[PDB]
RNA sequence: UUCAAAUGAGAACUUUGAAGACUGAAGUGGGGAAAGGUUCCACGUCAACAGCAGUUGGACGUGGGUUAGUCGAUCCUAAGA
RNA sequence: AUAUGGAUUCUUCACGGUAACGUAACUGAAUGUGGAGACGUCGGCGCGAGCCCUGGGAGGAGUUAUCUUUUCUUCUUAACAGCUUAUCACCCCGGAAUUGGUUUAUCCGGAGAUGGGGUCUUAUGGCUGGAAGAGGCCAGCACCUUUGCUGGCUCCGGUGCGCUUGUGACGGCCCGUGAAAAUCCACAGGAAGGAAUAGUUUUCAUGCCAGGUCGUACUGAUAACCGCAGCAGGUCUCCAAGGUGAACAGCCUCUAGUUGAUAGAAUAAUGUAGAUAAGGGAAGUCGGCAAAAUAGAUCCGUAACUUCGGGAUAAGGAUUGGC
RNA sequence: CGGACUACUUGCGUGCCUUGUUGUAGACGGCCUUGGUAGGUCUCUUGUAGACCGUCGCUUGCUACAAUUAACGAUCAACUU
């Protein structure tokens, strides 16, 4: 009954924050006030803790916190800020994730030696 | 986007010099057959007038 | 992020060429010098093999074409690297005998095929059939070198 | 396809003079509970059957590989 | 019938080799009265009767 | 059944995309036995045929394609000849 | 075809178990027996497989106005080989009424039950080898060319009058008792040969060589077959998801497939295919023709007559949702 | 005097990976062998550390408690009325 394992989850936000369309402080605050634990919001009584260093958002949990739930909450935040259709949430290796841009083709850029 | 536009630039080749605005240099082949393919309808006639 | 790339499939000719400034003349002069040296080399091989005939077997037409082309590529390999896009042989080495006016450059794997295909004919084409020259022949040597067009 | 237990049987089988090929396959898996570990399978090709010797303890695998005959065309992975 | 005999397959092979229009060099002959193949066969038009 | 583009001299009917529907696993799905015999597939291509049309086709012209010691026949006997 | 290894023997042609029988082998001619091939249909019951349903985790996709730790999808394992695994059946000990054991279904026992200990067929399942190296799901790079590469993950469970199918042990039915031959094996027999420098073994293991002829594409039908046709006709069979529901009924959906059948505009009469109608209720007609009315399930109740088995869902009545 | 051309040929800076070798790492039956940890329990924030229980532990000699012997009490999963 002493299986109090402390799972860790890492999300890399560095590419959209460096390109200037994301905000990891607001993303972390969204996580603190929307993570559900035992069916209720704001019940984060030392069960999970999420921290933000400006490039990597880290969740450390000892409750029911699979990576599907983190993907679900991040997609909900991107929809709320209208960044769905532009940013996706992908897994690099196990429990390390990152925000990526969808594929975009460039413009023409051939008017009077513009490129 | 300016970086990607600078990367996808142009470069032209001698094939685009000498073969741009050019058709194929081979015949029509009105039955649409290959080079070593038989044409039993038109083998015996060897000029287009006939 | 990095955006994308494409294939684009269409283009046309470009500008500012065939004006004959110093770089164009340098390319023309380099191609001319390589061609002159190659002609001198193949002439010396024909003279060494047929007009001295020291002790051993003589060279044939496919071997002469192969050695001349490899000498051309070996000399051209150290000129105008990573500054022009295209180099190499413009006209391959052709050695013609009397009636043949153009287009004789047989490969090195076709000597037995030439013998088998012409077994039955007479001796009027025997220099081109076997590859060895005999006295009384006009031998035409043609080659060509290009640098960036 | 046959499974061999005796290592002396494996050596007298790989010295049969009608074999030509043997492969060593390394695959990494998990124990009963805790840890990963390497496992080496030795597959010698006969004329009618393929013989496999499975070594779990990776210490003596290197000794078998060193003491294998010098004529077979041994294939890694 | 996808499991046939050699006799049936032999007659099918002859009927396949007979299915051609007229060669065009035959029309150019001196006093030629053959203008078309009057014994042409088609699979949906008329049956072979084994 | 509808919209746009492409092709083409020409598009209610061809191709792709966007939509709306139907068969509903005792199917308008996936295989075979009798029978047919090249209809399969590619390239070219519209005089006749497809009871309107046609740039399309099971049409017209030229080719390609069916690989067995183990699947069948071949062997055995039945009613019978 | 053949060569080795092993096995056998100077007690010439093997040993071990009380036994049922066991094993890597363990001579066996003529002749004669035995088995397999080799078999109906229906009923319930047991087990196996595939499908269906379902819980954690690791990936991918969608929805997000508000809500949804959410909805969908991927997580697989062939023939063959080794070890093991069973209802039935059999062997040994023992001796049974206060009769016991026992199936859903009543059969078995001094011709030896219950009980204790064992042997066997391998249907079928498990674990290994085959085999992760395959296949699947994702993330990337050069993304220059009709050219080339590298990474991860592929893991653990649950349930059942479920569905389809294979199989076992039983049971019912008959004035019906539900093919044959090729082929293969075994037994009885004791001919003949054989061990000492050896014979038998290719029924034990390994090694060597060969396997001819003909068919094989596609449709199998509202367009590939037959009806004179690209004809609403005819023509043998296998696989078979979710919901509702007794249900392979009808109705809606997933996988796969199709969107074919001359079109455009209007809305006269008469038609074809359907519908509703006040008051009356067969007055209509040769004739209640046609339509209406009834209808599933639960509970109560049910006459004459009868070949006693039926008639019978007779007739008649009270009900049915959601939480 | 000559360079249009890289090639025409140091070191030694900054780094990539195989690293060859230790530094680091030392990831684990080794039984060198005492009161038990998921043992029954308790001060000990659990559990350890300590003990108590005098001996737990699937188990067994050791004989015993409605012995779950009149079974009243604690242990997981379908849809029928
Ligand atoms: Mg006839
Ligand atoms: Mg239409
Ligand atoms: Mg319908
Ligand atoms: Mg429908
Ligand atoms: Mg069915
Ligand atoms: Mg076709
Ligand atoms: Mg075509
Ligand atoms: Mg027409
Ligand atoms: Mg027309
Ligand atoms: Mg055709
Ligand atoms: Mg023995
Ligand atoms: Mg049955
Ligand atoms: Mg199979
Ligand atoms: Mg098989
Ligand atoms: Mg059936
Ligand atoms: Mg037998
Ligand atoms: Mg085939
Ligand atoms: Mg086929
Ligand atoms: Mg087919
Ligand atoms: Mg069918
Ligand atoms: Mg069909
Ligand atoms: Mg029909
Ligand atoms: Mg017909
Ligand atoms: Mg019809
Ligand atoms: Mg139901
Ligand atoms: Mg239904
Ligand atoms: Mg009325
Ligand atoms: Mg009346
Ligand atoms: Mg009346
Ligand atoms: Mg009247
Ligand atoms: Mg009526
Ligand atoms: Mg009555």
């Amino acid at each position: 009954r002493k299986q109090k394992i402390a799972k860790t989850f890492t999300v890399d936000v560095s590419s959209p924050t460096e390109n200037g369309v994301f905000d990891p402080a607001s993303y972390a605050k969204y996580l603190i006030d929307h993570i559900k634990v035992e069916g209720a919001v704001g019940n984060l009584g030392n069960a999970v803790t999420v921290t933000e260093d400006g490039t990597v958002v880290t969740v450390v949990s000892t409750a029911k916190f699979s990576g599907k739930y983190l993907k679900y909450l991040t997609k909900k935040y991107l929809k709320k800020n209208q960044l769905r259709d532009w940013i996706r949430f992908v897994s690099t290796k196990t429990n390390e994730y990152r925000l990526a841009f969808y594929q975009v083709t460039p413009e023409e850029d051939e008017e009077e030696d513009e490129e | 986007q300016n970086r990607a536009a600078r990367k996808n630039r142009y470069v032209e080749r001698g094939s685009d010099v000498v073969f741009g605005d050019q058709d194929a240099l081979t015949a029509s082949t009105e039955n649409g057959v290959k080079l070593r393919q038989t044409d039993r309808l038109l083998d015996g006639v060897a000029d287009g007038s006939m | 992020m990095a955006l994308a790339i494409s294939h684009e499939d269409t283009q046309i000719l470009l500008k500012d060429k065939n004006i004959l400034q110093e770089s164009v003349l340098n390319k023309y002069r380099t191609a001319g010098q390589i061609a002159q040296t190659a002609l001198k080399y193949v002439t010396s091989l024909i003279n060494d093999s047929y007009h001295s005939k020291t002790t051993q077997r003589q060279l044939t037409v496919p071997e002469l074409c192969l050695l001349t082309d490899s000498f051309i590529l070996t000399r051209l390999e150290q000129y105008y690297k990573n500054k022009v896009n295209e180099r190499g042989i413009a006209i391959p080495t052709t050695i013609d005998i009397d009636q043949i006016s153009g287009g004789w450059c047989p490969e090195i794997d076709d000597t037995q095929n030439l013998l088998n295909w012409n077994k039955g004919k007479d001796s009027t084409f025997a220099s081109s059939v076997t590859g060895t020259l005999r006295p009384g022949d006009l031998v035409k040597i043609t080659l060509g070198v290009h640098i960036d067009g | 396809a046959r499974e061999i237990t005796d290592i002396k049987q494996f050596l007298e089988l790989t010295r049969r003079a009608d074999v030509k090929t043997a492969t060593v396959k390394i695959n990494k898996k998990l124990n009963k509970a805790g840890k990963p570990f390497r496992q080496t399978k030795f597959k010698v090709r006969g004329s009618s059957s393929l013989y496999t010797l499975v070594i779990n303890d990776a210490g003596k695998a290197k000794k078998l590989i060193q003491s294998l005959p010098p004529t077979l065309k041994v294939n890694r992975l | 019938a996808a499991q046939k005999s050699f006799r049936i397959k032999q007659k099918m092979a002859k009927a396949k080799k007979q299915n051609r229009p007229l060669p065009q060099w035959i029309r150019l002959r001196t006093n030629n009265t053959i203008r078309y193949n009057a014994k042409r066969r088609n699979w949906r038009r008329t049956k072979m009767n084994i």
